[PDB]
């Protein structure tokens, strides 16, 4: 039964090297020619490259947008696909898939994580968000750089309305999320925990 | 002739007895099966399914007395009670 | 060039079938009678998987219901059954062309429910991030469908908003929207009226919120 | 990229796809079912395919006098003519009256207006699904066929005033339907509850529609059987008037003295299911039921007449069907009933079929369980097909009883009888048919099952239940009987197979010892009820929720937790745990403390043993976890509290052991 | 090779006569009569056993067992058994 | 259904021409490139040419020995497909199949026989052969197919072995018709019905 | 250059037993693709050929489950699980990574298997209407011998070629076996110079089977 599992993923600050490891096992793994496709938070697939076959004569070609900087080997006593991603970009962050078929992704593997920025870590600053005055009440999260992040109301007592929208990166390359209830028109807190900073950090929202 | 002109075949080939292959699963799994014969002797004198469809068609109730030429001892059997010992409360039914 | 395109999103029910329809900008029956085109399915949380390959042969472990069909530049892909499970993006993606630089934006195929309006609510800054030495104003969307409403601010600042959409919810297959405008201290306090205007093809009017502090 | 490279990878997906849609052709038609268990009750006193095997390989002769119980004239219908019988002898289940009516819940009132064909197969049923490692309380909602070959052969007598005292249940406790129909209502299956009305092939024809359903989805597993009682003698009479009984009882299977055939009653049972789902569920196989056939003769000379074409055509349709060559199979568990017509014609097809091709020194040997119990009916296949499968897992093909002779009415000069056990490159392959009086011949063929460790964990619990105390007693000692002729089992696989594969019942009992000394002894107390020191017992509450208790002091005492600390991981990492917690508020570590290392303090001051205690408390309490006991509710006990304050979630471990370290130091 | 899978159960009617009263000969004697060679099966499965029967004998077609088949059934009381206990 | 069904060939003088037609049906028959392969009468399968697509080019390609005297060609509008022989040789006579597929004969046609030879017709040259006795009667010297021989009129059926035809240097063709009888007469009729002709012949010592 | 293959001439077959057909090539079939380039056709006798497996491995739609193609790289086998008696005909094993392929080989006679038999041998005159139509033609003949193959000579005097043709019959409906027949012609004038024996070997045969023709 065809496997793929890639590794080598974690955090990564711009400008230096990183290798991606993908394991197959479940065919023979010389005879097909092998691609990279990663795939930006929130945007579409966008292929990265692709190896012939050793019989092909093992030969790589690249994306437009990543000439020299990427590199693709192949282990084929051990069948592993090597992707090297030297000079990483800011842009880079993406879910990097492995794939087999150069032309035809027939199997796609689990996908690695990448994500790349020169922001350390750093621990959530939670703000509130007053009630108008059919009622909505939030915490909005901010200057947080690792993920993920949990929200939880009243210490997760509170779940129905709950929507807490997905991080999005600021320019200054720092995460900011935030949760919203709608409340039926009692105290509310909300906790904001936050593992990589070990924060606990706990607010009300009143008017 | 080089290898584009040659795999082409190849790939018709291997494509078309993929087809049929799954027409055989489909058909050894899903077949429709066809009623080409039809025989009824219900009750209400029904001798053929036109009979069946004329008994239907004209809301025609088919619920007659027990018969008298089986030795059962149709008399002594009606007892409205629903709890005596071999007895029953049905004086009718669609009998052949 | 060869280019290709379908429609942005189609809402489905499970109940009825459904066709996701696209259309190349060339003939792509190869001279060996193929239409070198794919059908890739990415479920939201996991890999992306074929579907159909060379326009109609359909991948081992596919379910049945899946049948692509068409030819030249016009394809289409009939699913007979909708699920649950196979809510997604779906992607026809040439390959009589080579090296392929995108998939494509792609066809979001999602739960079809019932027209609901937004609830809209602008929320003020606060003051202890006003001390803090940074201002955030958040617009918020809730119990609407379909997606795709666009939110602006009006202070007519395009290049500080960013926008946050929650994924279809399991129990009605709603939407909410966030959109958060970030400006300096500075820059705050020149303007003392910001509203949002927030149009959906769900909405009469584009019904505005708000909100004078400065 | 080339449009040749282009190409290659579209025919390697599409030869793929053909490759996984043949496979699915060949797992979808011409599937090997594999038979997880088997549960058989035939007369001559056998219980159990064990029973069976040791019965048909010593030789004995299971036929005896008639049943006198039964309220048979025993004495008054015997006249070796009018409406009598020249038979006083056949195979008889004495024991057919017998049934646990309380076990699977039915009433003495519906057990005895019940047919016993039913209480033969329900019994049968479970005791095939427990021999298959299947706990049949949890196959309940399973996707499970049940496949019956039944016949009303007449316990109520529908026809002659049904009498009082089974009055109401003389149509769910005798329509042959309710016998499938009843074993997927207790057991709760969910498959189709089928039974097939055949004469003496059912059971077979049963195996084939089991096979079927199986191969297309239908089920998951399935249950393959038959069942053959005689409330009444009048089989024996009605087939008196002509000569087709033997005058002695003895059906004298292929043999020159074949004068005729005496009935008998059994029941016969498989659990069996896809080879494939057996090997992903890791159960043992038995054997494996590669193809099946049946089909009918018409045109025979009279309708309760053999037909050597017919039974040629099935043998070589089953061949066909698992696709294997007639000299595959080197045995063959023929109908053989006895008759002086049914013998010639039976061996004629057979030696048409099977032996045309053979190797010169290895000739289908052929043998018949009729000779040992005599003609079991509707029940004949699929008891057939069990002494295959002994015949296979023992390797030696058990001899046919009295063949003084083969019988002359066929040219033998091929295919030679079992006239005495015969030992057994390739896999061993064994056919067997069931050919019927309503000319709905069957057969199937067999094949020997394909060939199939972690560390002894200590003290393994053997457990034990039943649903009543004497039940208990007779649970130990069976088992205790089974362990003693074994040579050396591994204690802790038959705790696994205790726990899992056998239902928990009401009353229950357990043995709990780290040496092989003591459980013998205290298996033989649980016998006969004596007490035990490594012996527990216990009737199990139906319902109740669970309470973790937290004593505060007092619950000390040197060296608790050390021996826990080595053996058990779970215990050493929950530890690690509370000491990391615990470092940050006091000035040494608890695994100093509890291992007694030099120079740590002892339980006398009070600011180290009460978080020792907690973290004690707390590290077993999330062992309990872990062992699947989830509690309920928690309570505590003074200091204490803290600890149930983390098990409840209120508390984190950092809090929890902050509020214990500094209450004990204040 | 002609199936016929027959939904018959046992009727108290009561060398022909142990070939009268079987159910298993009420599908057996039509494969007799007509001559037709396929599988012959009385399928007592209760009120339903023609309905199942019938999905039988569309088994019996899907796998290429019997070219045809007469998937039927049949219900006869002579005596009121059915009547008197319901 | 795939079907291809030929037709047109027969018997021709040599240095002469033939157009052997080939029809297809049950699928697309302008992506299949359609091949030409002939069996000699005691040889294997030889494959004469093929011609590809209208897609690809339709290019035609044939084999050393038959360059240039032998053309394809393809119409899809209909559907068929025409092998035109010219300037025959007595060595084409043979069995041509039409093969759906280039490279890959994956269907072949019912196959059309060919004959190139300048002999005309000519009617039988029955003799004897004289005697667990064998005896028979040689036929000989006659071009065209088919010849019927018969023993007894019919009636001797068991033992009856007739051989098939061979090339004789002349270019007639001849068998002969023999059977085994235990040692103990016998008259053997051969039809040839190219020429009505019905020589009967009694075998004797 | 060209790839050269090469398969046994002939296997008999019984009713029934697994047979196998082997194949050798004399270059490497594996493409750089992965794929074995050769297939295997079947051509009964007297009907046209079909395809029983391409690339090695894969079978052909409507083709009988039993055949099955394996091998790699220069080594190949097509298995029969069950030999049938109309499985009988020729196999032609045959590459397709080289083009153009001029011919399909000599192929592989299959024939049902059956007990060795000699050939029972018989030698016949001239006739003498024959001798007067200006022309000799001796007859020899074989009947009732297994296997094939079975070769004949004409001892003119105290050796003949290219003056003779065989003809062979096929397998027999009942008997399972062949007849062979050599037609040796000279001339009217050559036959009366001498003396025309024919010697016949067959594995069936122990020795050469000679049979005189001193007369003439």
């Amino acid at each position: 039964e065809v496997q793929l599992v890639q590794s080598g993923g974690g955090l990564v600050q711009p400008g230096r090297s990183l290798r991606l490891s993908c394991t197959a096992s479940g065919f023979t793994f010389g005879d097909y020619a092998m691609s990279w496709v990663r795939q930006a938070p929130g945007k579409g697939l966008e292929w990265v490259g692709f190896i012939r076959s050793k019989a092909y004569g093992g030969t790589t070609e690249y994306a437009a947008s990543v000439k020299g900087r990427f590199t693709i080997s192949r282990d084929d006593s051990k069948s592993i696909a090597y992707l090297q991603m030297n000079s990483l970009k800011t842009e880079d962050t993406a879910v990097y898939y492995c794939t087999r078929g150069g032309t035809l992704f027939d199997y796609w593997g689990q996908g690695t994580l990448v994500t790349v920025s020169s922001a350390s870590t750093k621990g959530p600053s939670v703000f509130p968000l007053a009630p108008s005055s059919t009622a909505a009440l939030g915490c909005l999260v901010k200057d947080y750089f690792p993920e993920p992040v949990t929200v939880s109301w009243n210490s997760g007592a509170l779940t129905s309305g709950v929507h807490t929208f997905p991080a999005v990166l600021q320019s200054s390359g720092l995460y900011s999320l935030s949760s919203v209830v709608t409340v039926p028109s009692q105290t509310y807190i909300c906790n904001v925990n936050h593992k990589p900073s070990n924060t606990k950090v706990d607010k009300k929202v009143e008017p | 002739v080089t290898d584009s002109e040659k795999v082409a075949e190849y790939l018709r080939r291997a494509t078309l007895d993929l087809r049929a292959a799954r027409q055989r699963i489909r058909e050894l799994e899903s077949e429709p099966i066809a009623i080409i014969g039809m025989a009824c002797r219900l009750p209400g004198g029904v001798d053929s399914p036109e009979g069946l469809w004329e008994l239907v068609d004209s809301g025609t109730d088919a619920i007659a007395g027990f018969p008298l030429d089986r030795g059962w001892d149709v008399e002594g059997m009606y007892d409205p009670d629903a709890e005596a010992p071999g007895k029953t409360y049905v004086k009718e039914a669609g009998f052949l | 060039v060869v280019m290709t395109q379908s429609p942005l999103s189609l809402p489905v029910t499970p109940g009825e079938p459904a066709s996701i329809s696209c259309r190349s900008s060339q003939s792509l029956l190869h001279s060996n009678g193929y239409n070198y085109l794919d059908w890739y399915l990415q479920k939201p949380g996991q890999s992306p998987q074929l579907l159909i390959y060379l326009g109609s042969n359909r991948a081992s472990g596919v379910p049945d219901r899946f049948s692509g069909s068409g030819s030249g530049t016009d394809f289409t892909l009939k699913i007979s059954r909708v699920e649950a499970e196979d809510v997604g993006v779906y992607y026809c993606m040439q390959s009589l062309q080579t090296p392929r630089l995108t998939f494509g934006p792609g066809t979001k195929v999602d739960i079809k429910r019932t027209v609901a309006a937004p609830s809209v609510f602008i929320f003020p800054p606060s003051d202890e991030q006003l001390k803090s030495g940074t201002a955030s104003v958040v617009c918020l969307l809730n119990n609407f469908y379909p997606r795709g409403a666009k939110v602006q601010w009006k202070v007519l600042q395009s290049g500080n908003s960013q926008e946050s959409v929650t994924e279809q919810d399991s129990k009605d297959s709603t939407y909410s929207l966030s959109s958060t405008l970030t400006l300096s201290k500075a820059d705050y306090e020149k303007h003392k009226v910001y509203a949002c205007e927030v149009t959906h093809q769900g909405l009469s009017s584009p019904v505005t919120k708000s909100f004078n502090r400065g | 990229v080339t449009d040749s490279e282009k190409v290659a990878e579209y025919l390697r997906r599409a030869t793929l796809d053909l490759r996984a849609a043949r496979q699915r052709i060949r797992e979808l038609e011409s599937e090997p079912i594999a038979i997880i268990g088997m549960a058989c009750r035939l007369p001559g006193g056998v219980d159990s395919p064990e029973g069976l095997w040791e019965l048909v390989d010593s030789g004995t002769d299971a036929i005896a006098g008639f049943p006198l119980d039964r309220g048979w004239d025993v004495e008054g219908m015997y006249d070796p003519a009018p409406g009598k019988t020249y038979v006083k002898e056949a195979g008889f289940l004495y024991d057919a009256g017998e049934f646990d009516a309380g076990f699977f819940g039915i009433s003495p009132r519906e057990a005895v207006s019940m047919d016993p064909q039913q209480r033969l197969m329900l019994e049968a049923s479970w005791e095939a699904f427990e021999r298959a490692g299947l706990d049949p309380a949890r196959q309940r909602g399973t996707a499970t066929g049940v496949f019956v070959g039944a016949t009303a052969t007449g316990y109520v007598s529908p026809a002659a005033e049904v009498p009082e005292g089974a009055e109401g249940f003389a149509i769910t406790g005798n329509m042959t339907a309710v016998t499938s129909g009843r074993i997927s209502y207790t057991l709760g299956l969910q498959g189709p509850a089928v039974t097939i009305d055949t004469a003496c092939s059912s059971s077979l024809v049963a195996l084939h529609l089991a096979c079927q359903s199986l191969r297309q989805g239908e089920c998951t597993t399935a249950l393959a059987g038959g069942v053959t009682v005689m409330p009444t003698p009048t089989a024996f009479t009605e087939f008196s008037r002509q000569r087709g009984l033997a005058p002695d009882g003895r059906c004298k299977s292929f043999a020159a003295a074949a004068d005729g055939t005496n009935w008998a009653e059994g029941v016969a049972v498989l659990v069996v299911e896809r080879l494939s789902d057996a090997r992903r569920n890791g159960h043992r196989v038995l054997a494996v039921v590669r193809g099946t056939a049946i089909n009918q003769d018409g045109a025979s000379n009279g309708l309760s007449a053999p037909n050597d074409l017919a039974q040629e055509r099935v043998i070589r349709s089953a061949l066909d069907n698992a696709g294997l060559t007639a000299s595959d199979v080197d045995a063959v568990e023929a109908h053989g009933t006895g008759t002086t017509l049914g013998d010639p014609i039976e061996a004629q097809a057979l030696l048409a079929a099977y032996g045309h091709e053979r190797p010169a020194h290895r000739p289908l040997r052929v043998g018949s369980l009729k000779s040992n119990i005599g003609h079991a009916g509707p029940a004949a296949g699929v008891a057939g097909v069990i002494k295959m499968v002994m015949a296979m897992r023992h390797g030696v093909l058990p001899r046919s009883l009295h063949i003084d002779e083969p019988t002359p009415q066929v040219d033998w000069s091929a295919v030679t009888l079992l006239t005495e056990p015969v030992d057994w490159d390739r896999p061993r392959r064994a056919g067997v048919s069931a050919f019927g009086i309503s000319g709905t011949n069957a057969h199937v063929i067999l094949e020997q099952a394909p060939t199939q460790p972690a560390p002894p964990v200590p003290a393994a619990p053997w457990l034990l239940s039943a649903k009543t105390p004497a039940a208990l007693r007779a649970q130990a000692r069976r088992l205790h009987t089974h362990l003693a002729r074994h040579p050396h089992p591994d204690p802790t696989d038959i705790a696994h197979a205790l726990a899992t594969t056998r239902t928990p019942h009401e009353h229950r009992a357990a043995l709990v010892t780290d040496d092989h000394g003591t459980r013998g002894p205290a298996l033989a107390a649980l016998a006969e009820g004596a007490p035990d020191a490594c012996l527990i017992s216990g009737t199990a509450l139906s319902k109740g929720r669970t309470v973790f208790v937290f004593p505060g002091q007092g619950s000390q005492w040197t060296g608790m937790g050390r021996e826990l600390l080595h053996t058990s991981p779970e215990f050493a990492a929950y530890i690690a745990e509370c000491e990391t917690a615990l470092n940050d508020f006091v000035d040494w570590s608890l695994t100093d403390v509890l291992r007694g290392t030099e120079g740590a303090p002892g339980y006398d001051r009070v600011d180290v043993v009460q978080p020792a205690l907690f973290a004690v408390m707390v590290s077993l309490a999330r062992l309990w976890q872990h062992h699947g006991i989830h509690p309920d509710a928690v309570i505590g006990h003074s200091q204490g509290e803290i600890a149930a304050a983390h098990i409840a979630g209120a508390l984190s471990l950092q809090d929890a052991a902050r509020i214990v370290a500094l209450r004990s130091q204040a």
